[PDB]
């Protein structure tokens, strides 16, 4: 898995 | 085009769009904010990144569903629809890459902003590479590699080993090696070295920074567990 | 416009879009299929309904987030963005209502199709009523009521009390009474009578039909538990 | 709650 990066 | 809306209003609406889970809107507001021409603060960079990761994340998940159905199938409909989604995904990646080239990267002088944008550039070339099959697929992979490598070189010179952007860059570059470059040994070595050098630097951190860094370290360990 | 794509291809792509969780695409494909002018089968009606319930469901959830922020706030940005989402939602509801009026309802002669489309008409006027505040809000509510009432009258004459469309119609009309019409007693009485008349008819059903009907009965009981 | 109606 990469960084989800979906929430600030 | 968001040319008639104030920069501060675009930023405010991007935060509202996030709360409303309207990620396409969020991306359009942040694109508008970038096109105002001013550099972005740390928070504004995060909003830009979150908006586009959600948009392209949905496209990538759809592309994988359709690609899998198409592989099992081998009428034109599955291929046609996979192609439609693929073209849309490529268009979003090209849009992000265009913002980075015009002109976020060239105006990014601090290591924290420059590393952030180069990591984005590697990620969006990586998403292009996931769907690439033609004459330029090798060049797409090399563009991702080159962006990640420049980000890595800066991060190792200018940031502590626990810096969350440095950690996330190393995580994503390790995924690039494993999933795109067919270099699982390089992926494992990068993830291990990154984890160990971060561990050794945790003693310097406050409680809040410790939480931020250890969260990403856990993602590194999760990949190492899967890969070894 | 999907005018150049075959009807069967539009249907196939709507099913793929569902699997890919691309509900806007799914709705556009099913709109195209309706505009071919042929009546829809049971499965095709379900695809049309699922596509638009997902699209408008996302808009409604966003509108509620923004409406709540706006109520707490009382710059123009929150109101402006709530209005933008509201207009988009109204446009989708108007599109569905237009398909029903041109010409799905008038060509629906069997009770199962006619009830299905009139329930949709009540639902989409209900979503309009959720955001309405002006000169026509009473007329919007009455349009929802009238559509649901005609569907109810047909369903009670032509379908057994366990028919899943009859059950879902009664469920949604009870929600209309409770949430839109300020008639909680009517909502409770409709849900109770519907549940009890379905219970008494379960003995006539196969195992698979029993599962279908009891699933919706549980939704009726869940509302009754919350309302009493 | 109304019919979720989100899955075919
Ligand atoms: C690439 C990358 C994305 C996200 C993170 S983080 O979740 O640690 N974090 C996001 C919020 N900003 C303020 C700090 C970083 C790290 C790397
Ligand atoms: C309004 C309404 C929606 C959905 C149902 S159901 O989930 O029971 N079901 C959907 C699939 N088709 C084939 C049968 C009905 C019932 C009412
Ligand atoms: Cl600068
Ligand atoms: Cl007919």
């Amino acid at each position: 898995g990469s960084i989800p990066g979906r929430r600030s | 085009a968001m040319g008639s809306m104030e920069r501060a209003s675009l930023i405010q609406k991007a935060k509202l769009a996030e709360q409303a889970e309207r990620y396409e809107d969020m991306a359009a507001f942040m694109k508008g904010a970038v096109e105002k021409g001013e550099e972005l603060s740390c928070e504004e960079r995060n909003l830009l990144s979150v908006a586009y990761k959600n948009v392209v994340g949905g496209q990538r998940a759809a592309w994988r569903v359709l690609s899998s159905i198409e592989q099992k199938s081998n009428g034109p409909e599955v291929r046609e629809y996979r192609e439609k989604v693929e073209t849309e995904l490529q268009g979003v990646c090209d849009t992000v890459l265009g913002l980075l080239d015009s002109h976020l990267i060239k105006e990014a002088g601090d290591a924290e902003s420059r590393v952030f944008y180069l990591k984005m550039k590697g990620d969006y070339y990586r998403y292009l590479a996931e769907v690439a099959t033609g004459d330029d697929k090798k060049r797409i992979i090399d563009s991702a590699r080159s962006a990640y490598q420049e980000a890595m070189d800066i991060s190792k010179k200018e940031m502590p080993p626990t810096n969350p952007i440095r950690l996330g860059l190393a995580l994503n570059f390790s995924v690039f090696h494993y999933e795109i470059a067919n270099s699982p040994e390089e992926a494992i070595s990068l993830a291990k070295t990154t984890f160990d050098e971060a561990m050794a630097d945790l003693h310097t951190l406050s409680e809040d920074s410790y939480k931020d860094s250890t969260l990403i370290m856990q993602l590194l360990r999760d990949n190492l567990t899967l890969w070894t």
